[PDB]
């Protein structure tokens, strides 16, 4: 999920967006 | 914009500053 997207490998600003309502 | 490791509190301050007036959910594994 997010934790594994962004916390154990890196993210963007851009998939963070995804988890908005 | 650039890529980063966000744990713990800082995913959410960045999903806070990211969603901001539009809501987000926090849903760990
Ligand atoms: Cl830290
Ligand atoms: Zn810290």
């Amino acid at each position: 999920g997010i934790v594994e997207q962004c916390c154990t490998s890196i993210c963007s600003l851009y998939q963070l967006e995804n988890y908005c309502n | 914009f650039v890529n980063q490791h966000l744990c713990g509190s800082h995913l959410v301050e960045a999903l806070y500053l990211v969603c901001g007036e539009r809501g987000f959910f926090y849903t760990p594994k």
